[PDB]
């Protein structure tokens, strides 16, 4: 969880 | 592997279908954690969990931030070519 995620 | 070119067609009312992670800040590329089924990416069948997104229709990606991808592949519109690779 140290990432960042983003739906586009 | 090798450097792909890949056409995805959408509309304006749906997004790309991807979920994306990494940015320069982390030391990653922009990668494709997730492709939603059913959505764009899925549908257009070249691109996978995993592929880098180096460019889209021509705009650099590489060494961008999380959040400067998020808004130039969210600007695309219509059909869209993705230079991506597997590593
Ligand atoms: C995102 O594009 C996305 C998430 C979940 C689904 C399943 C719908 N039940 C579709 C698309």
């Amino acid at each position: 969880s140290r990432l960042p995620t983003s739906k586009i | 592997g090798p450097i792909r070119k890949v056409l995805l067609l959408k509309e304006d009312h749906e997004g790309l279908g991807i979920s994306i992670t990494g940015g320069k800040e982390h030391g990653v590329p922009i990668l494709i954690s997730e492709i939603h089924p059913g959505q764009p990416a899925d549908r257009c069948g070249g691109l996978h969990v995993g592929d880098a997104i180096l460019a889209v229709n021509g705009v650099n990606l590489r060494d961008t931030k999380h959040k400067e991808a998020v808004t130039i592949l969210s600007q695309q519109r219509g059909e869209i070519e993705f230079e991506v690779v597997y590593v």
